[PDB]
């Protein structure tokens, strides 16, 4: 009952690198599709497979190929990645062909960034800032802030952990990152998140707070030649304790 | 399972006049299921160079085909159409009646 | 214009003999085949030159993909019917969909299915429901009618899309489809009078016999309208002569708005 | 060619009604779809129309006029969870889906007791940044991006404290410049006249 399972969620590539995106559906659907989604335009079909045993080009096939490996699986290949292929890729499936009233079922999406040089890739710095005492006395509430700054590309997941458990109530994380230099096309990014709790919860000294950012970056086979540390996929975090 | 036997009609393209080139048609229709064998005969022998339309579909779910060959009718030569189908015990022969 | 129609047929065979296709689909405008696909070629191809000349390769390529999907769907449905029927051996499944644009401007649209050459499910696009002929069909009717959006989609296709396609193909093929070749009609004796017509297009023709100005349809033998092979058609009708009393017999032919009377002296 | 148009963005208030329009010009018509796409997530099917009229599904209804080539998705009793992009798509005569670019729907929370204020968060011993929080303001307030290249200001974000059924807007500003101060951080925004600025030092 998984629906449409596609991988990877994030991937950084250098121009010329090869990449395969995987997609499987367990719904016994006959038709499968690969779409790309870009700002300011509607979804564009790259390739599709009307049925097991056949495939054909969509609207934007150049630079891609597909394989309908079986009834379940439909993979997308970038043999030689180009920067223009930086996009969010969605696999989808439908019961029968594109023909009729049947809707599409989408996978969770794959974010690809293709770069001329990996020297632009940076993990985030993460810092946590404890609540204002003035806020506590004026509102009986306490807002912590987490800042994840200087990262590139925008492949991050930020989470809050209270007392060893991930929380989402009381959390607001910016839905889009901030360009630290809005004019540069490859600007590094910043992202802020807030966790707001009652003053009583913040004033318990045994309560523990952590902001954690998963960064998706380079891997073992990426070549690195810079003086700084290789920006591999990694988790960066910062913490705070409550205070009486 | 209702199987329907073919209706077989044999006729010339134009009203036939001896010595004038014509086409001999065999129109096989109304049959089901679709597999069928059709030969045009001349003096009882199978004509070799014989054309035919693709299998065609009728609204009543039956099928039809047209088999045809160019010929020049003479007073001596007799022509027929021979059809086999799952509904026929032996092949059915229909002679051209001009 | 005269009345015209567009229709698409599908045939599926569950256990075909060697060579014969598991699946065939053919389109027609009036009596003219326009498109063909089968499980051996796996390609949708024109069957009329005026279709090939007016539809770019992207058309044939796209519908080739849809037809490969429709082929598989037809196999699944036939396999399911043959289970419900608990039938062994080879069985056939057929579909026909289409529309007519009538002379007066009105339209019709239809969609139906057959199992072993007999009506199985018939769509009513006005009540948005399927007529089932037996209990296997009734089970399918329930599944199809649960999908109300698909019923609406079929009504829209029959009433709007099909008519738009037909008008597009009628223009593509207008030199063939909209021409008139009048019949050549003669009477001869063989004892019965035969009224014979040939060389005419379109194939729709009305031939009958009258006796002293009255039509006795119960004693008339009507021949089929048959293809002559050159794009035109031929037909006939006969009536048996009374050898004990003279009568004024006349053959009446109507074709494409013109009436003809041949009186037998 | 063929094209489909819908507004880039719409903003409405919580509890209210919004109508998202979609107009299309296509070669044939085999039905119109609406999908919802929350930010960072997959689109999910909402509705299908192919004949004329209005169809209802909970708080959402979808209308179609084939002759006008128009549809709208109608959302009643707006909730914060309706914040998402809404994608129209039309199947043309060859069953190709033509996708609109999507309408981003932003929902303004109903702030029961606005208490606008700018607070100085405590410094982190691991960061050179000073951090200010503008919070608890009414939803008509807009937060402008910064004009100093070494000051960073994020857009407002709606937080829900579910245990207290309490929603609040906030925006964050930070800098490592020595002349940065919370009293001036949001100077480029139009902030409420009664915004509370607690004393420093
Ligand atoms: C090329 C246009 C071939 N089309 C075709 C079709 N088209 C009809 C699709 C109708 C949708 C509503 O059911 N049908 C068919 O059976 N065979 C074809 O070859």
């Amino acid at each position: 009952n998984a629906g449409v399972t596609q991988t990877p969620k994030f991937q950084v590539l250098k121009t010329g690198q090869s990449m395969t995106l995987q997609c499987a559906q367990d719904m016994n659907h006959n038709s499968m599709y690969w779409y790309r989604q870009d700002p300011g335009m509607g979804l564009r079909l790259i390739y599709y497979s009307a049925s097991e045993g056949t495939t054909d080009k969509g609207e934007v096939p150049n630079g891609y190929n597909v394989s309908r490996l079986n009834k379940r699986e439909f993979s997308l290949r970038l043999e030689s990645a180009a920067p223009s292929q930086t996009s969010v890729y969605f696999c989808a499936s439908s019961v029968w062909t594109g023909e009729g009233s049947g809707e599409l079922f989408f996978g969770e999406g794959s974010r690809l960034t293709v770069l001329e040089d990996l020297k632009n890739v940076f993990p985030p710095e993460v810092a946590v800032f404890e609540p204002s005492e003035a806020e506590i006395s004026h509102t009986q509430k306490a807002t912590l802030v987490c800042l994840a700054t200087g990262f590139y590309p925008d492949h991050v997941e930020l989470s809050w952990w209270v007392n060893g458990k991930e929380v989402h109530s009381g959390v607001c994380t910016d839905p889009q990152p901030l360009k630290e230099q809005p004019a540069l096309n490859d600007s590094r990014y910043a992202l802020s998140s807030r966790l707001r709790v009652s003053a009583t919860f913040w004033q318990n000294p045994r309560n523990h707070f952590r902001c954690q950012v998963q960064f998706y970056g380079l891997s073992e086979n990426d070549e690195w030649t810079q003086d700084r540390a290789k920006p591999v996929t990694q988790i960066v975090s910062a913490e705070a304790w409550g205070r009486a | 399972m209702i199987q329907r036997t073919p209706k077989i009609q044999v006729y010339s393209r134009h009203p036939a006049e001896n010595g004038k080139s014509n086409f001999l048609n065999c129109y096989v229709s109304g049959f089901h299921p679709s597999d069928i064998e059709v030969d045009l005969l001349k003096n009882g022998e199978r004509i070799e160079k014989v054309e035919h339309s693709d299998l065609s579909f009728s609204k009543d779910w039956s099928f039809y085909l047209l088999y045809y060959t160019e010929f020049t009718p003479t007073e001596k030569d007799e022509y027929a159409c021979r059809v086999n189908h799952v509904t026929l015990s032996q092949p059915k022969i229909v002679k051209w009646d001009r | 214009m005269r009345t015209h129609s567009l229709r698409y047929f599908r045939l599926g065979v569950s256990d075909p003999i060697h060579g014969v296709p598991e699946f065939i689909s053919v389109g027609y405008v009036d009596s003219h085949p326009i498109t063909t696909y089968d499980s051996v070629t796996r390609q949708k191809e024109p069957r009329a030159p005026w279709m090939a000349e007016n539809l770019a390769p992207d058309h044939w390529e796209r519908y080739t993909q849809l037809l490969r999907g429709w082929q598989q769907m037809f196999k699944v449905e036939l396999k399911r019917l043959q289970r419900h029927y608990n039938h062994s051996g080879s069985h056939t499944y057929q579909r026909m969909i289409g529309c007519e644009l009538l002379e007066d401007g009105s339209t019709t649209g239809f969609l139906q299915y057959a199992y072993d050459g007999q009506d199985f499910l018939i769509f009513n696009k006005d009540t948005l429901s399927w007529l089932a002929v037996d209990n296997v069909a009734h089970t399918i009717k329930q599944a199809w009618e649960a999908n109300q959006h698909e019923l609406l989609y079929q009504k829209n296709w029959l009433e709007e899309e099909c008519i738009a396609w037909l008008k597009r193909f009628l223009e593509y093929g207008k030199d063939t489809l909209q021409r008139t070749e009048p019949p050549l009609v003669r009477v001869n004796r063989k004892t019965a009078l035969f009224c014979k017509a040939h060389g005419f297009y379109p194939p729709e023709i009305y031939m009958t016999w009258m006796k002293n100005g009255e039509e006795i349809v119960q004693e008339i033998d009507y021949g089929d309208i048959l293809p002559s092979g050159d794009g035109t058609y031929q037909a006939w009708a006969s009536i048996e002569l009374d050898p004990q009393s003279s009568n004024l017999y006349s053959c009446h032919v109507e074709h494409s708005g013109v009436h003809m009377v041949l009186q037998v002296p | 060619g063929q094209n489909i148009d819908q507004p880039t963005e719409m903003t409405a208030t919580e509890g209210a009604i919004v109508q998202i329009n979609c107009t299309y010009q296509t070669s044939g018509f085999n039905g119109l779809f609406w999908y919802q796409q929350h930010a960072g997530e997959a689109p999910t099917f909402l509705s299908y129309n192919v004949l004329d009229g209005l169809e209802e599904k909970g708080r959402f209804s979808s209308f179609l006029s084939r002759s006008k080539g128009y549809s709208y998705l109608l959302l009643k009793e707006l909730q914060m969870k309706d914040s998402a992009s809404y994608l129209c798509a039309v199947k043309d005569s060859n069953y190709q889906l033509i996708w609109g670019a999507g309408t981003k729907l932003i929902i303004k929370p109903d702030i029961q007791n606005p208490d606008p204020a700018v607070y100085q968060l405590r410094d982190s011993k691991s960061s050179d940044k000073s951090v200010c929080l503008f919070t608890d303001f009414d939803s008509q307030t807009n937060v402008s991006q910064s004009k100093d290249s070494d000051v960073y200001i994020t857009d407002k974000c709606v937080l829900d404290m579910r245990s207290m059924d309490f929603k609040s807007n906030s925006a964050v500003a930070w800098s490592n410049k020595s002349d940065f101060a919370c009293a001036n951080a949001f100077n480029n925004s139009i902030i409420p006249e009664d915004t509370f600025f607690p004393s420093p030092e």
